[PDB]
C-alpha cells in the first residue's frame, strides 16, 4: 500500500489539475484506506471561507484548521465555534494581524483583486506561516483563468545575535483558459513548486514578517518567470516541431548547411 | 467499503481521459492501485476500444509496411477495423501493442475509390506538415449520405524528457453535387512534467462548404483547406501564446507592480491610506 | 560576380566594418548621426551638416547626437541609410556597393518588418549583388573556434543568450531582453543627477558613456556594498572640472542583473543565461554549462564575470562544472566570425542573390536565414 500511495500521487500528477477535487474524491472512493494520506499529500485548490462577524472572506488550509472548524484570521474565531481551539500566543496573534495587513497590501498591488489569507502557527523555536492567495480572471471574457498561492514558511529564530533561518516552500497552482482570435480555444494548467532557504539578521526597523515577505516577492518574480518559460519552452518546440510547414523546406537547407558546417568545421581548425 | 461496480467507474474516468504518452502507464497505475486485475482488466478493455478510437493512433499490422489509424469510421463492429488504403481487415488487440491476423476485404467501393485517390494525395501533404505522420481515410455510407473521413495524427513521446506532444485531426467530407458540406475538429495536446506540470490542451471546430469538380481538384482542394487551417491554428497556437499568454497571464498577476518598483516592506508596515 | 565580400556588423552603440579574411575590423565607429545645434555664421565652416564617425566624435559639442537604433530595432531609417552610405564612401571603405557581396548582422528574435526594410535598402538604394543576414552568437563561436556552447552577449542595445550544440542554433531556446549598455548609461546619468552633476544635452550624453566605460565596477555582494560607505573616487571630464562619482559607479551596472531598478520587468543577464540552458534538452545542458562565451562591451565591467559565476552557482543545480570563458577582443568577436564565415567557400550557397530577391521578394530572405 506504499506503492498505492506512490501510484495515487503519480496519477494526480498525470490527470488534469483542473479537476483535482473531483478526481481526488473518486481516488478516495477507490482507495478509502488512503483517505488520510491523500488529503495531506495531494495539493488541491484552496477553499473559500466567510467570516460573518467581520464580513470578510478568508481561505482554508490544514494548518489553520483545528478539527471541523477553521480559525478566521480577522476575528481569531473558528466556524463552527469550538470551545477550546488551538489559538496562537498573544504576541504571535499581534504579529499575525500585522502579517495579514502586510500581505493584504502585497496581493492588492500584484493582482489588484481576488482574496488572501495569512495564518501563523506557534512553535517553540520559531513562528511558521501560511500565505494563501486566490485571484480569478475576467469572467465576461472568453479567456478564463486564476492564480493560486500556497507559500508555507518556517522561521527558526536564533537565541543570540538576532538572526533567523527562513525555510520557504512555495506552490503555484495555475490554470489559464484561452478562447479567442477566431482560431480555436486552448486551456493550459500549471503546477510548479520551488524551495528557498536563507539566514537573515533581524532589524528593529523591519520586523521578521518583512524578511519573510522579501522571500515571497523574490520567489514570486522568479517562479512566475520560471513558469512562464516552462510554458513556452514546451508549447513552442513540441507543437511547432510536430506540425511545422517550414520544416520541409529548411530540412533541404539544413542538409546543405550540414555539408557547409562540415566544410566550416575543417576550416575553423586550420 | 466501496462497491466493486464503483471501483470500475472510477477506473473508467481516468482511462477514458488519460494523456496518451502515459495512458498505458495510467492503466498500469490503475491496475497497480487496485489489487485484483480481472475487475479492471475487463473494464479497461471496453474503455481502450472507445479510447484508442478517439486518439486516432495507428496500429502497425505486421506485413503492411505502413500505419493505419483507428477510429469510429474504421470500426466494422466485430472488433476488427478497416484499412482503406491497403484494403484489408485487421483485428486490433487493445491491451497488446500489435494488431495481427488480417482478412482480405472486397467491396464495390465506388464512393470509396474516388476518395482513395484524394487519400494518397493527402498523405504526401501530411508528410509535408510533420516529420513523422500517419493517416487513415475512411470510406463509409452514413444514413444514406456519402462521406470521406480523413484522419491525421502525430505521436512524439519520450520517457526521459518527461514531455509528450500529440496531434489528432478529424476531417469529414460529404459528397453532394454540386455543393458539398465539411465538418472537422482539430485537437492538440502537449504535457510537460518536470519539477511540476504544464499542459497544452486545444481544439478548433471548422464548418466549411466545398464544391466538387474533378478528382485532381477535390484531392488538392481539401488538403489546401487543411493546410491553411492547421498552419493558421499552429501560427495562432504558437504566436498568440508566446505573447498574449504572457500579457493575459500578466493581467491576472503582473511580473512587477503598477509602480514597476519592488514593493517596500518597510513602507507597507508604516504607511496609512484613505481619508 | 564573386569579389571579396564586405562584413557590416550592425549595432546600436557601435558599428564595425571591413573586408573578409581579416584579423581585426579596420573600420570601427559609433552608430549615430550628429547634426549641428548652433547657427553657422562664419564662412568656411564644417560643410555637409550631417556628421558620422570620427568627425562627429571630434566635434561633439557642436552636434545634437541622436541614435537611429534602439534595442536592435532601427527607428530612423533615413539615418541608417546615411550611415551605410558613409561606410561605403571614400572616407571609410573606398569601395562601391555594386562590386562586393554583403554580410549583415542583427540581434535574434527581432521584428521581421525591419529585416525586410533592411534588405530593401541593400538591394534597391545600394545595388548589392548578394545579401546575407546572420546571428551574432553563431559568428562569435566561429571566431573562437568552438561549435558547442552558449553565447551570452551584451552590446548597447540587446542582451541575448543563444545556446548552440555542434552547429544547431536552437531558435526556441534563445532568450532576449531590451536591457543593455544604453539603459545602463541612461541609469548612470539619472544617478549622477541624484549625486548632483546633471547632464541633459546630447553631446554631453557621451561623457556619461565614457564615465561608465572607465569608472565602474560590479560588486560580488551588493547588500554588503550598500551597508558600507563608499570612498568617492574622482574623474576629470573633457573640460577640466573634477567630479566625485560616489556610490553611483557601482549601483549603475546593477541594472543588468536587477532590471527592476530602471522600472521595467525583465529577467536579467544571469537569469537569461540560466534560462537559455534550461530551455534546451536535458542531455545537452552540462555541455552548455561548460561552454559559456562572453561578448559585447557591457561585459567589460570589473568583476562582471565573477558576479555571473556566483549567480550561476546560486541558481543552477549543484555539483556541475561551470566555465564562463571569453576572448581577448570581446568588442570585435562577432565581426571576426563574420569575416571567417565570409571567407569560406560555402558562403556562396547561403546568400540571397539580387536576381533571387527580384523574383521572389521577402519570402526568399526569410527562408535562407532559417
Ligand atoms: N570597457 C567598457 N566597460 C563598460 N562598458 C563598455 C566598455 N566598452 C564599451 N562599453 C559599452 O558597450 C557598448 C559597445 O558594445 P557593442 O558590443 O559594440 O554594441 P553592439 O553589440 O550594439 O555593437 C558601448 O556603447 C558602451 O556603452
Amino acid at each position: 500500500s506504499d506503492q498505492q500511495l506512490d501510484c495515487a500521487l503519480d496519477l494526480m500528477r498525470r490527470l488534469p489539475p483542473q479537476q483535482i477535487e473531483k478526481n481526488l474524491s473518486d481516488l478516495i472512493d477507490l482507495v478509502p484506506s488512503l483517505c488520510e494520506d491523500l488529503l495531506s499529500s495531494v495539493d488541491q485548490p484552496l477553499k473559500i471561507a466567510r467570516d460573518k462577524v467581520v464580513g470578510k472572506d478568508y481561505l482554508l488550509c490544514d494548518y489553520n484548521r483545528d478539527g471541523d472548524s477553521y480559525r478566521s484570521p480577522w476575528s481569531n474565531k473558528y466556524d463552527p465555534p469550538l470551545e477550546d481551539g488551538a489559538m496562537p500566543s498573544a504576541r504571535l496573534r499581534k504579529l499575525e494581524v500585522e502579517a495579514n495587513n502586510a500581505f493584504d497590501q502585497y496581493r492588492d498591488l500584484y493582482f489588484e483583486g481576488g482574496v488572501s489569507s495569512v495564518y501563523l502557527w506557534d512553535l517553540d523555536h520559531g513562528f511558521a506561516g501560511v500565505i494563501l492567495i486566490k485571484k480569478a480572471g475576467d469572467g465576461s471574457k472568453k479567456i478564463k483563468g486564476c492564480w493560486d498561492s500556497i507559500h508555507v514558511v518556517e522561521v527558526q529564530e536564533k537565541s543570540s545575535g538576532r538572526t533567523a533561518h527562513y525555510k520557504l516552500t512555495s506552490t503555484v497552482m495555475l490554470w489559464l483558459q484561452t478562447n479567442k482570435s477566431g482560431s480555436g480555444t486552448m486551456n493550459l494548467g500549471g503546477s510548479l513548486t520551488r524551495q528557498m532557504e536563507k539566514d537573515e539578521t533581524v532589524s528593529d526597523c523591519s520586523p521578521h514578517i518583512a524578511n519573510i515577505g522579501r522571500l515571497v516577492e523574490d520567489m514570486e518574480n522568479k517562479i512566475r518567470s520560471t513558469l512562464n518559460e516552462i510554458y513556452f519552452g514546451k508549447t513552442k518546440d513540441i507543437v511547432n516541431g510536430l506540425r511545422s510547414v517550414d520544416v520541409i523546406p529548411d530540412n533541404p537547407k539544413f542538409q546543405q548547411l550540414q555539408r557547409e558546417l562540415s566544410q566550416v568545421l575543417t576550416q575553423r581548425q586550420i | 467499503r466501496v462497491s466493486d461496480e464503483e471501483k470500475v467507474r472510477i477506473a473508467a474516468k481516468f482511462i477514458t481521459h488519460a494523456p496518451p504518452g502515459e495512458f498505458n502507464e495510467v492503466f498500469n497505475d490503475v491496475r497497480l492501485l487496485l489489487n485484483n486485475d480481472n475487475l479492471l482488466r475487463e473494464g479497461a478493455a471496453h474503455a481502450f476500444a472507445q479510447y484508442n478510437m478517439d486518439q486516432f493512433t495507428p496500429v502497425k499490422i505486421e506485413g503492411y509496411e505502413d500505419q493505419v489509424l483507428i477510429t469510429e469510421h474504421g470500426d466494422l463492429g466485430n472488433s476488427r477495423f478497416l484499412d482503406p488504403r491497403n484494403k484489408i481487415s485487421f483485428k486490433f488487440d487493445h491491451l497488446r501493442k500489435e494488431a495481427s491476423d488480417p482478412q482480405p476485404e472486397e467491396v464495390d467501393g465506388s464512393l470509396k475509390s474516388w476518395r482513395e485517390s484524394c487519400d494518397s494525395a493527402l498523405r504526401a501533404y501530411v508528410k509535408d506538415h510533420y516529420s513523422n505522420g500517419f493517416c487513415t481515410v475512411y470510406a463509409k455510407n452514413i444514413d444514406g449520405q456519402q462521406t470521406i473521413i480523413a484522419c491525421i495524427e502525430s505521436h512524439q513521446f519520450q520517457p526521459k524528457n518527461f514531455w509528450n506532444g500529440r496531434w489528432r485531426s478529424e476531417w469529414k467530407f460529404t459528397i453532394t453535387p454540386p455543393t458539398a458540406q465539411v465538418v472537422g475538429v482539430l485537437k492538440i495536446q502537449v504535457h510537460y512534467y518536470e519539477d511540476g506540470n504544464v499542459q497544452l490542451v486545444s481544439h478548433k471546430d471548422v464548418q466549411d462548404s466545398v464544391t466538387v469538380s474533378n478528382e485532381a481538384q477535390t484531392a488538392k482542394e481539401f488538403i489546401k483547406i487543411i493546410e491553411h487551417a492547421e498552419n493558421e491554428y499552429q501560427t495562432a497556437i504558437s504566436e498568440n501564446y508566446q505573447t498574449m499568454s504572457d500579457t493575459t497571464f500578466k493581467a491576472l498577476r503582473r511580473q512587477l507592480p503598477v509602480t514597476r518598483t519592488k514593493i517596500d516592506w518597510n513602507k507597507i508596515l508604516s504607511y496609512k491610506i484613505g481619508k | 560576380i564573386a569579389n571579396q565580400p564586405v562584413v557590416i556588423d550592425n549595432g546600436s552603440g557601435v558599428i564595425k566594418a571591413g573586408f573578409a579574411g581579416d584579423q581585426i575590423p579596420k573600420y570601427c565607429f559609433p552608430n549615430y548621426v550628429g547634426r549641428p545645434k548652433h547657427v553657422r555664421v562664419m564662412a568656411g565652416a564644417l560643410e555637409g551638416d550631417i556628421f558620422i564617425g570620427p568627425k562627429a566624435e571630434e566635434h561633439r559639442g557642436l552636434l545634437s547626437i541622436r541614435y537611429p537604433m534602439e534595442h536592435g530595432i532601427v527607428k530612423d531609417w533615413n539615418d541608417m541609410e546615411r550611415i551605410w552610405q558613409y561606410v561605403y564612401s571614400k572616407e571609410q571603405l573606398q569601395t562601391f556597393s555594386e562590386e562586393h557581396p554583403v554580410l549583415l548582422t542583427e540581434a535574434p528574435l527581432n521584428p521581421r518588418k525591419n529585416r525586410e526594410r533592411a534588405a530593401e535598402v541593400f538591394f534597391e538604394t545600394f545595388n548589392v549583388p548578394a545579401l546575407f543576414i546572420s546571428m551574432q552568437a553563431v559568428l562569435s563561436l566561429y571566431a573562437t573556434g568552438r561549435t558547442t556552447g552558449v553565447v551570452l552577449d551584451s552590446g548597447d542595445g540587446v542582451t541575448h543568450a543563444v545556446p548552440i550544440y555542434e552547429g544547431f542554433a536552437m531558435p526556441h531556446s534563445i532568450m532576449r531582453i531590451d536591457i543593455a549598455g544604453r539603459d545602463v548609461s541612461r541609469f548612470l546619468r539619472l544617478y549622477l543627477r541624484k549625486e548632483g552633476y546633471d547632464f541633459h544635452s546630447s553631446s554631453e550624453f557621451e561623457i556619461v558613456k565614457a564615465i561608465k566605460e572607465r569608472a565602474c565596477y560590479l560588486s560580488i555582494n551588493p547588500q554588503k556594498d550598500e551597508t558600507l560607505e563608499t570612498e568617492k573616487a574622482q574623474y576629470y571630464l573633457p573640460d577640466g572640472s573634477t567630479i566625485e562619482i560616489g556610490p553611483s559607479r557601482f549601483r549603475a551596472p546593477e541594472l543588468l542583473f536587477r532590471p527592476d531598478l530602471i522600472g521595467e520587468e525583465s529577467e536579467g543577464i544571469h537569469e537569461v543565461l540560466v534560462f537559455a540552458i534550461q530551455k534546451s534538452d536535458m542531455d545537452l545542458r552540462r555541455t552548455l554549462f561548460s561552454n559559456i562565451v562572453l561578448s559585447g562591451g557591457s561585459t567589460l565591467f570589473k568583476g562582471f564575470g565573477d558576479r555571473l559565476l556566483s549567480e550561476v552557482k546560486k541558481l543552477a543545480p549543484k555539483d556541475v562544472k561551470i566555465r564562463i570563458s571569453a576572448p581577448q577582443e570581446r568588442l570585435y568577436s562577432t565581426w571576426i566570425g563574420g569575416s571567417i564565415l565570409a571567407s569560406l567557400d560555402t558562403f556562396k550557397k547561403m546568400w540571397v542573390s539580387k536576381k533571387e530577391y527580384e523574383e521572389d521578394g521577402a519570402r526568399s530572405i526569410h527562408r535562407k536565414t532559417f
